């Protein structure tokens, strides 16, 4: 019944609300709490909504449109979530007038039609006018930076930024390939650039204070099986019928396990690497020897090292082959973050890195970990894709602005659905303002002043409350957020409305 | 059992007991062909079960 | 109980309502597995439901009925016959019993099904052309998905005009195979890209190390269903293990007699071996240094058509490649779809194949899963053309549904007798098609009915209206006036399927009527 619809929306309200404290980088952030008890606080709206596994399924179709805007784009999770439902809280009171929900649904892919091409319009095409290669990267990496504690401390962390994005290939680019390890302790600003990874210096076994900090050329070597004779943890049960045997079975043992300790000392490999704890046997041999081995190394950690040096991993130390080996060009253990940290430097071949941060608590850092990778999404896009157009708003406002326009050209109930929808694109250049602290009523206001004026580019400032153009604060977006936001947000939406029976079976 | 050198040699083995039923099988055919043979309007319907 | 069992198909009419047309509204079902699925064709989601109630029942066989022997008709079998029992209505307050509300609609039956082969206005000639099949595939494409209509159109008619065959004037040999045609969707991409290719299409990876063969034509293919191993013997030969002596024989002795196998094999020119089971990992390492691409498919269905395709027959044995029984193939290669590198199947102008596959892309997989339901429903609507009056064709989008109208009231006035009453009221019963369309593309119903029956009403010098006859029920959503004719985009249903809902909506109907008590008791 007409109930059922106008029920389905008021569902998508409390999920969308929820949402909508979340645009924007100085939003609000949720809480969630997940089933396995474990607590994660972050303001990207793709991994949120993906926690919250709302039976109800209407909700699922939001979920779909965000999963197609991180992998597609990856940027703007939150803005198509709250556009993909503005338009059915705004078409509540017309389904109450009489007019069928299909004319609203159809209404909206005709004002698409006029948004495509306008889209073309606003897509300014610049590369290398009026700007150039470091200049681009660094002015464009303090913005995402401005609003925060960093901002004073910005200045060495665009550097790093810089360097970051050129150690990789730039007509490729994935922002999962650098790495973040929070590091408790220590200044902000005291942080470094790896090329390579590092370790978490988990190691509480004595003969610790003996080892050189610096290597020439060492051979990294990756072993699958763990090598050790007397743990920590367990015992060994050596029951025979002869006396004179016990010894025997003991010393079997330390052969068995010496056997693969002397083939690795034939290949001379500096560096072991083993997602398996090693014995103190082990660990006591290799200080004589100059042989450096790390136990329990992480699954994710040892996968980035095959992309490192090039090299693999075997599982004995019997058929181990040649090019399995590999050789960075520095290997230093410094003091920086209050511990000595082992790290990877000089991997030519390396199609990863690893960007280390400092800080007195690990939540402040999390708060720079998730606004590094804004930075790094923007410069992600700008490669591949040329088109950019000016965001923070300023696109939004242009687009509402010329549809309503149309709608005085188009006779019949197309003008009072385009007119509603672009009064419902306002709910973006809002919510930034209410999120933020800024009065929607005066900014919102003033704003329309000057946009009908004839200049397009004009933003909202993030820094002071004002009317400006984003062009000047450096505020940029792809072309393709705004192409796949208005075509994710007007499926989801024909979708939902587009059901008028909520059937569930159980069992 | 049936023991075989090479693959040819094999289907020697397995037509040699399906002879039995080829065997069987002759005098079937050649029972149509014998009655009204050349005559129109006959056929022949297998109903083995 | 007659009348409280029509309200009670009157939720499930209603249901409905929103389901035929391009403009009608999808429903969501969501399975007790945790499966959340829409799908517009509500023939599917009565499976999914557990039907009760025995008015109910009726409707529900009725539409297993319309899925067998066509692929159209699902939701007008079901609106036909609930309006005819929302129409009984006013028969049974008026005191009128339901055994003569049944014989009026027998002898209305028999006057409506003779009159459609009178009101058929072209004919297919099963010229199996691609413009000729764009004519019936289109209009079964709509009232599903909206937007690929026109998308959709040029991909399905290439397809079955390459598994139909160039005959004439010959219905002895039977042909169009429901599983001929298959569907498979790619996530990524868009349907800008998909194409048309004659052959079977694969998901599975190139194991072997050979990616693609080389460009010459007829390729041979051995399909063995044997998995690869040493040969054994069919009388027991078990293999048993007793010292460390004999453990090297068996790896020393399975190197020589694997490799002499696979050496017999691909010197018979083979290039192509099919495992229908697992693949042992000496055997493949010897057939890809000969060049051998290494093919396993798991899957039983898919080796049946491949027979009537390349030509090669599934082998029970290992070791005997027999030439005759080889296939040929131009060209197998290994293409990118979508992100994922699969082997393909396909030829070129040579050994017809009477087996397609169609190749979807799709950023989106829920939509993207309807139109593999759309596509298999227009398929099924090629089964629509056949020899014993399968060409023939009628005006739809509610041109014939009124026009009828008034043919049937005609009728009543000539037969005397209490059977007006029951034929006045079967043709009324035809205005929820045009009111369906109409109401749920959001136009006014009171503005779309009279414009209809002004333009099916003309005054002529004649008996037979001859200008125009192609008036029917169109979708708009222009700016101000004006509509369409059936002719200028030829969207139309086939008689097959109209003749074939209404006779049994008809009976249908009439059943719900023929039980006015239930009685229920352990069995």
């Amino acid at each position: 019944g007409k109930g059922q619809i106008i029920s389905n929306i008021n569902a998508c309200v409390a999920v969308q609300e929820a949402l909508k404290p979340t645009l924007g980088p100085l939003g609000s952030d949720i809480l969630i709490v997940t089933s396995n008890q474990k607590t994660t606080i972050s303001n990207d709206g793709a991994t949120i909504l993906k926690l919250l596994d709302v039976v109800h399924p209407a909700a699922k179709t939001l979920v779909d449109i965000s999963r197609a805007q991180d992998a597609e784009v990856g940027d703007g999770t939150t803005s198509v979530t709250i556009l993909a439902g503005e338009l059915m809280k705004e078409a509540k009171p017309f389904l109450e007038e009489g007019i069928s929900s299909h004319l609203i649904m159809k209404g909206y892919r005709k004002a698409v039609s006029l948004a495509v091409e306008k889209i073309n319009e606003l897509a300014v095409d610049i590369t290398s006018e009026k700007s150039s290669g470091r200049e681009l990267l660094e002015r464009c990496a303090r913005t995402a930076m401005s609003s925060k504690l960093i901002h004073n401390n910005a200045d060495f962390f665009v550097k790093m930024c810089v360097d970051a994005v050129l150690s990789l290939d730039r007509n490729d680019l994935d922002d999962k390939l650098i790495g973040i390890k929070k590091i408790p302790g220590g200044a902000m600003e005291e942080s470094l650039f790896i090329n390579g990874v590092a370790f978490k210096k988990t190691f509480s076994y004595a003969g610790f204070e003996q080892q050189p900090k610096k290597f020439n050329n060492p051979k990294i070597l990756s072993l699958n099986v763990e090598l050790e004779l007397k743990a920590e943890k367990d015992n060994a049960e050596v029951r025979v019928e002869h006396v004179e045997d016990y010894q025997a079975i003991v010393d079997a043992e330390w052969q068995l396990i010496f056997e693969k300790l002397r083939q690795v000392e034939e290949t001379g490999a500096n560096i072991v690497l083993s997602k398996l704890p090693i014995g103190d046997l082990a660990t006591q041999f290799f200080a004589d020897r100059n042989i450096f081995c790390a136990g329990r190394v992480s699954a994710d950690d040892m996968n980035r090292v095959i992309q490192a040096v090039g090299g693999s991993i075997q599982s004995t130390t019997s058929d181990i082959k040649p090019e399995h080996l590999g050789t960075c060009a520095l290997f230093e253990e410094m003091q920086i973050g209050s511990e000595r940290y082992n790290l990877f430097q000089g991997c030519p071949q390396a199609k990863t890195c690893t960007l280390l941060l400092r800080g007195g608590a690990e939540q402040v850092i999390a708060e720079v970990e998730r606004s590094l990778h804004d930075a790094i999404m923007i410069v992600k896009r700008a490669l591949q894709n040329k088109l950019i157009v000016a965001g923070g708003g300023a696109t939004e406002m242009e687009v509402s602005k010329c549809l309503r326009d149309y709608s005085k050209t188009i006779a019949g109930k197309q003008q009072m659905i385009i007119n509603a929808f672009a009064k419902a694109l306002e709910v973006i250049p809002r919510q930034l303002c209410e999120n933020a602290g800024f009065d929607a009523i005066e900014i919102l206001n003033k704003l329309r002043l000057a946009h009908s004026k004839g200049e397009k580019w004009y933003g909202v400032v993030f820094e002071t409350e004002n009317i400006g153009d984003n062009f000047a604060k450096f505020v940029w977006e792809p072309a393709l957020v705004k192409i796949n936001a208005l075509n994710s947000a007007t499926e989801a939406t024909n979708l939902i409305l587009s059901v008028d029976e909520t059937i569930t079976n159980k069992g | 059992g049936f023991f075989y050198s090479s693959a040819d040699q094999r289907d020697k083995l397995a037509a040699s007991e399906r002879k039995f039923v080829d065997a069987k099988l002759k005098k079937i055919i050649d029972l149509k062909n014998e009655v009204c043979g050349m005559d129109p309007d006959k056929g022949f319907v297998i109903i083995n079960q | 109980q007659i009348i409280k069992s029509i309200a009670a198909i009157r939720e499930l009419h209603q249901m409905c309502l929103t389901s035929m047309g391009p403009c009608g509204r999808n429903k969501i079902i969501v399975n007790h597995l945790g499966k959340i699925i829409i799908t517009n064709d509500a023939a599917t989601m009565l499976r999914e439901l557990d039907i009760v109630h025995p008015a109910v029942k009726v409707l529900v066989m009725a539409t297993e009925q319309q899925k067998i022997d066509m692929g159209d008709g699902t939701n007008l079998v079901m609106i036909l016959a609930g309006e005819l029992l929302n129409v009984s209505e006013k028969l049974i307050s008026m005191g009128l019993s339901a055994v003569e509300i049944i014989q009026g609609y027998n002898m209305a039956r028999k006057f409506t099904l003779k009159e459609l082969d009178e009101m058929v206005v072209g004919e297919i000639t099963d010229k199996n052309d691609k413009n000729e099949l764009l004519k019936m595939i289109k209009p079964v494409i709509s009232s599903k998905k909206y937007g690929s209509e026109d998308i959709l159109s040029e991909l399905v008619s290439e397809a079955v005009s390459h598994v139909l065959p160039v005959a004439q004037q010959a219905g002895e040999i039977p042909y169009f195979n429901v599983d001929s045609i298959r569907v498979v969707k790619i996530m990524g991409g868009s349907l800008s890209n998909s194409t048309v290719i004659k052959g079977m299409v694969f998901n599975r990876e190139p194991e072997g190390h050979v990616k693609s063969l080389s460009e010459d034509k007829k390729h041979k293919v051995a399909v063995f269903t044997c998995p690869l191993d040493i040969a054994n013997t069919e009388t027991k030969g078990t293999v048993l293990l007793h010292n460390a002596q004999e453990m090297l024989d068996f790896s020393k002795g399975e190197e020589k007699q694997i490799d002499a196998m696979m050496k017999e094999i691909a010197d018979m020119g083979v290039e192509c071996i099919v495992a229908g089971a697992g693949v042992g990992e000496l055997a493949l390492h010897y057939l890809n240094r000969y060049g051998i691409l290494v093919l396993k498919v798991p899957s039983k269905f898919e080796l049946r058509r491949l027979c009537r395709v390349c030509g090669a027959t599934p082998l029970p044995r290992l070791g005997a490649p027999t030439p005759e029984e080889l296939g040929l193939v131009e060209t197998v290669k290994t293409m990118e779809i979508g992100g994922d590198r699969v082997t393909v199947f396909k030829q070129e102008q040579g050994e017809i194949s009477r087996t397609s596959t169609i190749i979807l892309r799709g950023a989106t997989q829920n939509n993207l899963d309807d139109i593999e339901r759309a596509i298999d429903d227009g398929v099924a609507a090629v089964k629509g053309l056949m020899k014993p009056s399968g060409g023939k064709l009628l005006p739809g989008a509610g041109a014939t549904e009124i026009e009828l109208i008034s043919r049937i009231t005609k009728y009543g006035e000539r037969t005397p007798g209490l059977l007006q009453l029951a034929i006045k009221q079967f043709a009324v019963a035809f205005e929820v098609v045009p009111r369906t369309l109409a109401e749920t593309a959001g136009l006014d119903v009171n503005e779309v009915l009279p414009n209809l029956y002004a333009a099916h009403n003309v005054t002529e010098p004649g008996a037979v209206k001859t200008d125009h006859l192609y008036k029917g029920v169109d979708i708009d959503g222009e700016s101000d006036e004006g509509v369409k004719d059936i002719r200028e985009e030829n969207i139309y249903d086939m008689l097959a399927t109209k003749k074939f809902a209404i006779n049994v909506a008809t009976e249908a109907a009439t059943t719900v009527l023929s039980i006015d008590q239930i009685i229920m008791a352990k069995k």
